[PDB]
């Protein structure tokens, strides 16, 4: 961003785009700090983007506490993605990268429908 | 109902997807003269689910509209636009003499008369290589034995019916981002009737529930994996599903 | 810019001997030479086009060779009716058909048919408009070209309009720009030519012939070695009118 | 083959409907054309393209093509609306199929002249010509529809505007010769080996489209008709 | 397509390996040929038939084809072993596919003369000839390998020793017309309608076998090369 207020330094050119989405509601939000987690998958037809924004106060590492991620957008695009990479801006940069495994869990649902705890059987 | 289409050698095929296709507004744009639907049915298109629908526009002669069909050749069918045997798409044609015919003649629409070979189907070539016909080499210059590959139509309003501009739109179907306009109905009161909430098929009585669904769910199951609650995807409101008597 | 001049001027070779025809040029022209053999009073007749193959109609007494900046045509037969001027025309520059001063040789010392119109006195009412209606080939699929023939000066270029296929543009010479405007009426198998602002030097005999066949699909299948290329894609001269000027 | 009831009824002041069904290859895919022929005259096109009407026919007639069936709604029928209505369609076998005819009984310039009749000689030969002048015969196409005395319309043949594709009916397929003369502006139909079972008039109809009915499946229609010649084919 | 690493490295005194994998239609069914081209010179055959080497190449080089992949082992590399190595395989689809090139970077008579260059005229015509004398041209076959500046080797066409069946590449088929003369002992290549992406040298390669590589899938190999002519095809 030079300070319009943006650029396209990621790519050099374009081609036959097969899918596009405006998605006016932004995923990443803004303003005790704030932690945002994102879960991405590779389902046959959907991408299943999960997100959740919770305030944190320890500011050391991933805090202790059970928080679920509500689904936001399920892009109906089929593609074999085997590589990903984050993006950073210029005018602190901590980001975690985990790995999903087929594990058995026992989800506990509250009276209002929110998940309060889970149990990894393995 | 655009302003200016391309020629017959080019396609300008704009792919349409990611939206529901309503095949009922095209009948309220302009009076068509040819509504061939090779492969499918004109009425039976708002029910199938396709993945990628392509749409091209071009202007070709009126005498040669019957030549744009699967398994049929012609003058402009081996070099500029070919329909293969797996081509199942509706070919909509309509005259446009009132908009693409000037008294002094228009030479903006071009067509190829003969290539070096037959072009393969589902292919588009915009090469402007000057044709090389003879026993003497042509160095990319217009001479005697060297001919241009592109020829103009020359549409005029004084010409009779048949040599007029005909905007023919080739709509294709290929194989789920584009579907048909699923029509809804009216929600009845508490009575054991049939219901279908986006695939949820079953019987039961729809009664006013008191649950509070989170703003990312539609239906819900009981302790024995039985659907007994759903939210109408028309207006935010919970609905209990009790089994029929 | 390519000047084509003939070396012989007056050959009085009696029939029963050989005859040579040399034609040079400044710019190195490829195999695009057209040889005409025109009787005095009648219409010109092409002998060998593009200096590569012969025409149709003339006998086999036209064996020649050569390519580039020189051409040759050795006639090893007698001269029964060789009382005609042997010209030369280039086919390289399409909108710049240029002729040359032919050599006058003497004895000692068919559905293709077209008519023309437009002529007479030119000084009173300085407006002459020649017309060209053909009854041979299908009028319309071939471009319409014009050529004038001044008395005792040789063959000359006028202008042309391309056929209906390859656009409706135009291209004229330097001495006819802004004065000679050609209009085509292929809907009625007629081609017109307006000659506004006429002078005393424009008293030549104009001729309308054929030009390139914009339809080329057939020309690739049949090889230009027989009468077919002469029947489909070939220009043929016709009759011409007269222009009279006075004070 | 199309099912159509023989006759309907209606009172002056009410709107009635005339239904005419067809298979999924003639109405479900092609268009329906309605015609009306007063007793003793030539038919005329009323509704074409299922949504349009010519300038001669007023807006009092309504039409609609819903799925694989057709309907002819006559809003406010008058005392002059007493005639027979026929249907029109194009099947996949390249044929102009008709309906059955509806005898509506109430309870209250372009010229196409054709000649040729008299002795038909069922087993010899007969020449039939149709004149045409004043409507740009080189552009508009033609038709061939015969009508037996007391029966409905029978499709014979049709030619495009360019003089190309023509289609024959199963009963006379491969025996006639339909061709036109763009220089003389006349239409001919040579008939050979005719039986004693084809007593009709062979009305010379004028088409409004250009090409064959297989490609232009949204513009075909017989606007202008003519006075046919009643044949006398017998033993 | 033959998978090959872009560049390898090694110290003087150790043995390095150069692998080149491929499908079972080109390597698994045929033999692999290794080549070495110093910067600014012509390539040369190193290992043929996956188990033999010519007299010019010493026994220090090793080659082996295990299954559907090959390997080039250079035992005891010296300071002069700094060049690019390409793979060679003849697929059953009548095409000669090369590798990608391995830029080995260290950390320490028979004459084929060809002419024809200068003005390329991309759109006209161009004749390319290659002389041959001193190796029994009537027996050994010939090849045509082009190399763009900064790119790898690309096969153009092939001609048998008997002058019978000939083949071209998938991108040059239909435009070139090859020719040869057994009496004059010369190789020709008539080219027409050259595009702007044909900038190369067109090396005149000499085969060691007799028939085309499709029938003799265990003896083909380009032993002697020539000095190609750099074309200047541009706008």
């Amino acid at each position: 961003v030079y300070q319009m207020e943006s650029e396209f330094r990621v790519y050099s050119s374009a081609n036959n785009c097969t899918f596009e989405y405006v998605s006016q509601p932004f995923l990443m939000d803004l303003e005790f700090k704030n932690l945002r987690e994102f879960v991405f998958k590779n389902i046959d037809g959907y991408f299943k983007i999960y997100s959740k924004h919770t305030p944190i106060n320890l500011e050391r590492d991933l805090p202790q506490g059970f928080s679920a991620l509500e689904p936001l957008v399920d892009l109906p695009i089929g593609i074999n993605i085997t590589r990903f990479q984050t993006l950073l801006a210029l005018h602190a940069a901590a980001y975690y990268v985990g790995y999903l495994q087929p594990r058995t869990f026992l989800l506990k649902y509250n009276e209002n429908g929110t998940i309060t705890d889970a149990v990894d059987c393995a | 109902n655009a302003t200016t289409f391309a020629s017959v050698y080019a396609w300008n095929r704009k792919r349409i997807s990611n939206c529901v296709a309503d095949y009922s507004v095209i009948y309220n744009f302009a009076p068509f003269f040819a509504f061939k639907c090779y492969g499918v049915s004109p009425t039976k298109l708002n029910d199938l689910c396709f993945t990628n629908v392509y749409a091209d526009s071009f202007v070709i002669r009126g005498n040669e509209v019957s030549q744009i069909a699967p398994g049929q050749t012609g003058n402009i069918a081996d070099y500029n636009y070919k329909l293969p045997d797996d081509f199942t798409g509706c070919v909509i044609a309509w005259n446009s003499n009132k908009l693409d015919s000037k008294p002094s003649g228009n030479y903006n629409y071009l067509y190829r008369l003969f290539r070096k070979s037959k072009l393969k189907p589902f292919e588009r070539d915009i090469s402007t290589e000057i044709y090389q016909a003879g026993n003497k080499p042509c160095n990319g210059v217009a001479g005697s034995n060297c001919y241009s590959p592109l020829q103009s139509y020359g549409f005029r309003p004084t010409y009779g019916v048949g040599h007029q501009p005909y905007r023919v739109v080739v709509l294709s179907f290929e194989l789920a981002t584009v579907c048909g306009p699923k029509k809804s109905t009216n929600l009845v009161k508490n009575k054991c009737v049939n219901f279908n909430f986006n695939g949820l098929t079953g019987t039961g009585v729809l009664t006013e529930s008191n649950k509070k669904f989170l703003p990312f769910q539609q239906f819900g199951r009981d302790i024995a994996d039985t659907t007994d609650a759903v939210r109408d995807p028309q207006t935010l409101e919970i609905l209990d599903i009790t089994p029929c008597s | 810019e390519i000047v084509l001049t003939q070396s012989p001027a007056t050959l009085s070779l009696s029939p029963g001997e050989r005859a040579t025809l040399s034609c040079r040029a400044s710019q190195s022209v490829s195999s695009y030479l057209a040889w005409y053999q025109q009787k005095p009073g009648q219409a010109p007749r092409l002998l060998i086009y593009d200096a590569s193959n012969r025409a149709t109609g003339i006998p086999a007494r036209f064996s020649g060779s050569g390519s580039g900046t020189d051409f040759t045509l050795t006639i090893s037969s007698l001269e029964p009716e060789d009382f005609a001027v042997y010209y030369c025309q280039q086919r390289s520059n399409w909108p710049q058909y240029t002729f040359g001063q032919g050599t006058k040789l003497e004895i000692k010392g068919s559905e293709v048919q077209l008519v023309e119109s437009g002529g007479g006195l030119v000084k009173p009412g300085r407006s002459l408009r020649l017309s060209c209606t053909a009854s041979g080939f299908t009028f319309g699929d071939y471009a319409m070209s014009w050529f004038r023939q001044a008395p005792g000066k040789g063959l000359e270029w006028v202008g042309f309009i391309r056929s209906k296929a390859y656009g409706g543009t135009t291209e004229y010479a330097a001495s006819v720009k802004g004065r000679f405007t050609i209009s085509r009426d292929d809907s009625k198998s007629i081609a017109y030519l307006q000659m506004n602002s006429l002078k005393t030097e424009d008293t030549a005999v104009y001729y309308c012939t054929r030009d390139r066949y914009a339809r080329y699909d057939i020309l690739t299948g049949l090889s230009p070695a027989g009468a077919d290329y002469f029947y489909y894609a070939m220009d043929v001269w016709g009759q011409g009118t007269t222009v009279t000027v006075s004070s | 083959v199309l099912t159509q009831p023989p006759s309907a009824s209606g009172t002056p002041g009410q709107r009635v409907t005339i239904s005419c069904s067809g298979s999924s290859s003639n109405i479900g895919s092609n268009t329906v054309n309605w015609y009306q022929q007063l007793p003793g005259t030539a038919p005329k096109l009323l509704i074409y393209s299922n949504n349009q009407r010519p300038s001669g026919v007023p807006d009092r007639f309504s039409g609609s093509k819903s799925g694989t069936s057709a309907s002819l709604a006559i809003s406010g029928l008058q005392s002059e609306d007493e005639a027979d209505y026929y249907c029109a369609a194009w099947d996949d076998s390249l044929n102009w199929v008709f309906g059955g005819g509806t005898k509506l009984t109430v309870l209250g310039e372009v010229q196409l002249v054709e000649s040729g009749g008299g002795v038909v000689q069922p087993g010899g030969s007969l020449r039939l010509s149709c004149a045409a002048s004043g409507f740009r015969f080189d552009d508009h196409a033609m038709h061939w529809v015969r009508q037996a005395p007391g029966k409905g319309l029978e499709w014979v043949s049709v030619i495009s505007g360019d003089g190309g594709s023509t289609y024959y009916a199963d009963s006379v397929k491969g025996r006639f010769s339909i061709s036109r003369d763009d220089s003389k502006n006349s239409l001919y139909l040579q008939m050979n080996s005719l039986r004693t079972e084809d007593t009709a008039l062979y009305y010379c109809a004028k088409d409004r489209s250009y090409g064959p009915p297989d490609v232009f499946n949204y513009e075909y229609g017989m606007d202008v008709w003519g006075q046919g010649t009643t044949v006398t084919v017998s033993s």
